[PDB]
């Protein structure tokens, strides 16, 4: 029973489609994807993509709420 | 929860064997075991004969055997046992180093760790060394997260906590704030704070002059009970006594004056080991000395207000004036985002609010709870327990901070027979481990629970 | 959820003498006592401060031993004191041993003893309303002589069960002596969903203790090890003393008899019974 | 300042083998907001409790349920020894709602013929839950009153916080002309005790009647599980019993045999009546000063009994409930619970 596991993150591909090249920008530690709703990462380095996940989302948005 | 027990098993065999040497250490770790591991291990302590798993596989009746599968993975983790892949079965026997190590202590053992402390006149009073020790914990508790007065002198702890970054404060600016760990530190009621502290003491003081096993005897010397007389005098290693001095320094050891006397058994050391009643200048009213307002009305209304106790509450709600009775404020879905301003989700707050300020919400939480458990099969209308309207008020407050979804598990494939899948389909519905699945793919990202229950139904 | 193990142990010196009489005097229930105490310490050591109680029933009275009602007014340092305090009780009860102690052999205060502790347990359960303990008790019998099967106390024994079943508590019992397999205990422990075993006297039973008495408190996830069958063909014809299987109740008196009764005034209540009903019964 | 019966005239014939079919009202009257959900829903909550307890305290009895809706009475449960069929019935009845008005006489006669197959030893009795102030009778009630008393069936009923004279007369008429059976409620706990006192058998003074002996046998449990096979329900039973006479594999049931039709009972039900049959006298609260007994409880260890000349704290009372027969004390918590659960006076048990 051999398992081709990985740091699975399930979501829509929308911001993931961003993340794809963005990963290639951030050195792309999201490794494997059997199907589009999935993303597998490197355990020593899972969160660095999720770092700018906040950073890109908060850089200028800043909640003006006029 | 980092689940220090997981760290406990995390240590390798030989250091476990190094810790297996002391019956007192062997004794204390026993209480961590589940009743499965508790009772069953006791059996092999006496009958000196390795038992193949097939007997134990046969021992457990219907549902409850998963705990055995939980147990076997657990015991392997700390290697308390010795699995033997001898005859195709699993010929299991104890690790007598611990097994016979505690076995002596079972019938009046010679475990010097158990006898290191000297039973003497434990003159430590109720308030004396407890009011100070609790005041020490309270004083550092205010100082650590940031209170009106930061009287905590644990610079090494501050260096360790700041170095560990658990207290999310700007050490460069001298900030001592509750970060994700620090705010999470608010989650740890009594032991949890001490656990991360114990981990912090372990993580901080673990490399240089470790002597941890010797310290562990001192640790479990503190963990065992109040030292009484001759504790610091006799039962104290270089690391153990220094750690005991370090433990005594943090108030967790209520050592006598002049720092040189028999062990002063303060309540603090036992309580983290206890998981029980967490009760601690000359006036102290409790528990209701500190209280706040939180109910379905979604408002703060205090009639007691303890500055350190209320300091916790104000971090997620605007405060107007700390009355003699009241901490004047109103909770808003934006107000809870002040915690989210730090990034602290009001998720620990869910239990915490039902836990903290209850001294002023005894009636309200009880009117919320209403003992609506036996009537649940009969009456299907709960009374805001736990408040879902607040949860709704809470849940959409998080709408400001959105866009996160992920799940834990493992990739599962190479599945062919649908009968068993259909069999497991209801059986998984019978065992309820389903995060999500799909017959269209026969694939899921969940734990290893389903296989083992299928493993041990009728196999051997 | 901790447990409250309340040992209800009979203390009959004749039974202790029988314990010496059966087999040899190669070690009395003191050896059994030796096994108990260390095994007893395992209970508290098992769960998070799972409390206990100890009561013993002599021929002319009973008394708590561990509970230690106000009288004055190692092993974690708790077992040392608790057992030693208990140790004094038995030796105090050793002083409570003379011809007057040996006199009231007609009386049997064990019947009250089994019931009495439960109230105290319930009283303990009452005060321990918070943090309810999944408790279970233990009872021990040194197989004695001069009484093959005491029956006067059996009637209250039945009453305890209904309360005990209502009290929701299993009980372990072991008979130690002559192989008089007490159906009462066989039924009762089965009725209370416990265990009955008739072990021998001089064997070292701590393994028996630690194994056979490590089951009930809260878990019961394991295959049970019951004794032989628990048939419920109930008490003998009170008039005859021989077991009846086709029940024959006299009247509201409920007297348990065989086909014996004369159709009037059973030997448990002065109630003449309807001859026409008897004649209808006699139609067979 | 004590609320106790002066003496308990139990000593003899009571209602033990019972055939009670309690009748409820399912009308607009039960719909009103007198109790927190309403009368009926809280009553259904209240009524559910007694069922098992009735079968608990009186497993030797049989019981069905009848309701009254829209000026008509409706049976809703079969007279049986199993709570569950009765229990599961109320769940639907809980989800069912009372409607219209009750028909007393419809319940009067439906229950009347219902109790006809009841044997003489099984004691016939009926209890009523009524909320309205008027009935719906297709005929002369006094005739039915006459019919019922001719059937020698005493009856206790409990209306709401009010009185109906004929119902006061009916409980009188049913009960040998003795009116002690139209007690009504004034509070939910005062209603709760009504359940609590209802489970008790009914001795007052039974007229010297034909008293019948009973013959039966005990059942013998089946052991095999894989051999699953049933006869009383034509099912597969993974464990059962055996009739003493017909010797049929019968599921766990203290009821009557289904083949040769004999009662199957082991021991438990029997002694339930026994403590009911011959209860004890209440543990007399020994005086604060005139007792001067051991400063502790007897059944339990309650060292505190008073307060020792503490102004009024000691002048209050002395928790010294002492059983007279044993001449031994008991703490009130112990003593009350003793008389509550297990008579079994250890002082009287020890001799
Ligand atoms: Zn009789
Ligand atoms: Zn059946
Ligand atoms: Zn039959
Ligand atoms: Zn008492
Ligand atoms: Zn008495």
């Amino acid at each position: 029973a051999r398992a081709r596991k990985g740091a699975l993150v399930q979501c829509d591909p929308s911001i993931k489609a961003l993340i794809l090249q963005i990963d290639a920008k951030m050195s792309d530690i999201v490794l494997e994807e059997l199907d589009d709703t999935h993303l597998l990462v490197n355990p020593s380095k899972v969160e660095f993509v999720k770092h700018e996940l906040n950073r890109l989302l908060s850089k200028n948005i800043y909640n003006p709420m006029d | 929860k980092h689940s220090v027990t997981q760290y406990l098993e995390e240590i390798p065999q030989q250091v476990q064997n190094r810790l297996y040497t002391s019956p007192a250490t062997c004794l204390a770790i026993y209480r961590i075991l589940p009743p499965l591991a508790k009772f069953f291990i006791m059996a092999m302590v006496f009958n000196e004969n390795e038992v193949p798993l097939l007997d134990l596989d046969k021992w457990v009746n219907s549902n409850g055997k998963l705990q055995f599968q939980n147990a076997i993975k657990s015991m392997k983790s700390l290697h308390l046992l010795i699995p033997n892949k001898s005859s195709g079965t699993l010929m299991i026997n104890l690790n007598p180093t611990f097994k016979i190590s505690l076995r002596n202590a079972l019938t009046g053992g010679e475990v010097q760790n158990s006898f290191g402390v000297v039973v003497e006149e434990n003159v430590v009073s109720l308030d004396l060394l407890d009011e100070y020790s609790a005041n020490k914990w309270e004083t550092i508790l205010h100082f650590m997260v940031g209170t009106p007065l930061a009287k905590i002198p644990s610079e090494k702890v501050l260096n360790l906590l700041k170095h560990s970054k658990l207290m999310e404060e700007v050490n460069s600016t001298g900030e001592f704030k509750i970060t994700n760990e620090g705010f999470q530190f608010l989650l740890q009621e009594i032991n949890s704070q001490l656990w991360t502290l114990l981990l912090q003491y372990l993580k901080m003081i673990e490399t240089s002059k470790m002597d941890l096993v010797d310290v562990l005897h001192f640790i479990f010397m503190l963990g065992a009970l109040e030292v009484g007389k001759a504790y610091k005098i006799d039962a104290l290693s270089e690391t153990q006594r220094i750690m005991l001095q370090d433990m005594r320094d943090y108030g967790l050891v209520f050592q006598k004056h002049s720092n040189d006397s028999i062990f002063y058994p303060t309540k603090l050391a036992l309580m983290l080991t206890s998981d029980t009643k967490t009760i601690r200048g000359l006036k102290n009213q409790d528990i209701p000395d500190g209280s706040l307002i939180v109910e379905t009305n979604f408002k703060i209304y205090s009639y007691s207000n303890s500055p350190l106790q209320i300091a916790v509450l104000s971090l997620f709600v605007h405060l107007k004036a700390r009355f003699v009775n009241m901490v004047l404020g109103q909770i808003t879905r934006e107000s809870i985002r002040r915690a989210l301003t730090n990034g602290i989700t009001a998720d620990q707050i869910i239990a915490y609010l039902e836990t903290h300020a209850h001294p002023q919400m005894r009636r309200l939480a009880e009117e919320k709870l209403e003992k609506k458990l036996e009537l649940d099969p009969n009456c299907k209308e709960p009374l805001q327990v736990l408040p879902p309207t607040v949860v709704d008020q809470i849940r959409l407050w998080q709408l400001e901070l959105d866009r996160v979804i992920t799940y834990e598990g493992s990739l599962y494939s190479d599945f062919e027979t649908s009968q068993e899948y259909n069999l497991l389909s209801k059986y998984a519905q019978d065992i309820g481990v389903l995060l999500w699945k799909d017959d269209k793919k026969k694939k899921f990202f969940i734990s290893k629970e389903g296989n083992s229950q299928v493993l041990d139904f009728a196999k051997r | 959820s901790p447990s409250l193990l309340t040992v209800i142990i009979e203390i009959a010196p004749k039974l202790w003498t029988t314990f010496d009489e059966e087999g040899n005097e190669k070690g009395s229930i003191i050896k059994v006592l030796e096994a108990l105490i260390v095994f007893l310490n395992a209970h508290l050591a098992f769960n998070s401060a799972n409390k206990v109680a100890v009561i013993a029933a002599y021929s002319q009275g009973i008394k708590y031993l561990y509970p230690e009602s106000t009288s004055a007014l190692x092993x974690y340092r708790r077992f040392r004191n608790v057992d030693e305090t208990l140790v004094e009780e038995i030796y105090k009860l050793f002083e409570l041993e003379k011809k007057q102690i040996e006199q009231n052999s007609q009386r049997s205060t064990l019947a009250g003893a089994m019931s009495a502790g439960l109230t105290y347990v319930n009283r303990i359960s009452k005060e321990s309303v918070t943090t309810s303990l999944k408790s279970r008790l233990l009872v021990l019998t040194c197989g004695s002589g001069s009484s093959k099967d005491e029956i006067f106390q059996y009637i209250p024994i039945m009453n305890c069960i209904f309360s005990a079943t209502k009290m929701k508590c299993p009980i372990d019992v072991v008979k130690i002596g002559g192989s008089k397999e007490s159906t009462f205990l066989q039924q009762t422990t089965d009725a209370t969903n416990g265990v009955y075993l008739h072990v021998e006297s001089t064997e070292g039973l701590i393994q028996y203790l630690a194994t056979a008495m490590f089951i009930d408190p809260s878990l019961r996830p394991i295959i049970v090890k019951p004794n032989h069958g628990s048939v419920d063909f109930r008490t003998s014809c009170y008039l005859t003393g021989r077991v009846v299987a086709v029940g024959f109740i006299c009247s509201v008196c409920l007297c348990v008899l065989s086909i014996i009764p004369p159709g009037n005034k059973c030997p448990a209540c002065d109630s003449q019974f309807d001859e026409h009903v008897i004649a209808k019964l006699k139609r067979k | 300042k004590k609320r106790t019966a002066k003496k308990n005239i139990t000593p003899y014939q009571r209602g033990i083998i019972r055939s009670l079919i309690l009748t409820l009202d399912c009308s607009e009257a039960m719909l009103e907001k007198d109790l927190r959900p309403n009368r009926h829903a809280m009553i259904i909550q209240y009524a559910i409790d007694f069922v098992h307890e009735f079968f608990d305290q009186n497993p030797i009895s049989q019981m069905g349920i009848i309701i009254m809706r829209n000026g008509l009475a409706q049976l809703v449960s079969q007279v049986s020894g199993n709570p569950q069929d009765h229990i599961d019935a109320l769940k639907s009845i809980r989800k069912q709602e009372p409607k219209g008005n009750p028909s007393l006489q419809n319940a009067l006669e439906m229950a009347r013929g219902l109790l006809l197959p009841v044997p003489a030893h099984c004691t016939r009795e009926v209890l009523i839950v009524f909320g309205s102030l008027s009935t719906t009778d297709p005929g002369d009630i006094h005739q039915t009153i006459d019919s019922l008393v001719s059937e020698k069936i005493r009856v206790k009923v409990l209306g709401l916080s009010a009185q109906v004279a004929i119902c006061k007369e009916l409980c009188k008429a049913t009960n040998y002309g003795d009116e002690s059976f139209y007690k009504i409620l004034l509070d939910e706990t005062h209603l709760k005790e009504l359940f609590n006192e209802a489970v008790t058998p009914l001795p007052v003074n039974k007229i010297n009647k034909g008293f019948t002996l009973v013959k039966m046998g005990f059942p013998t449990r089946i052991f095999e599980d894989t051999p699953t096979f049933c006869s009383c329900h034509s099912k597969l039973v993974y464990g059962g019993y055996f009739c003493p006479n017909c010797h049929s594999k019968v599921c766990s049931l203290p009821t009557v045999c289904p083949c040769c039709d004999l009662m199957l009972i082991l021991s438990t039900h029997l002694a339930r009546s026994y403590h009911h049959l011959m209860p004890l006298k209440t543990f007399a609260e020994v005086p604060t000063t005139e007792k001067f007994r051991s400063e502790d409880c007897f059944s339990c260890q309650s060292r505190f009994p008073x307060x020792x000349x503490x102004x009024x704290x000691x002048x209050x009372x002395x928790s010294r409930y002492r059983c007279e027969d044993c001449k031994q004390e008991f703490c009130v918590d112990c003593d009350v619970f003793i008389h509550e659960i297990l008579h079994n006076c250890p002082g009287c048990e020890s001799k």
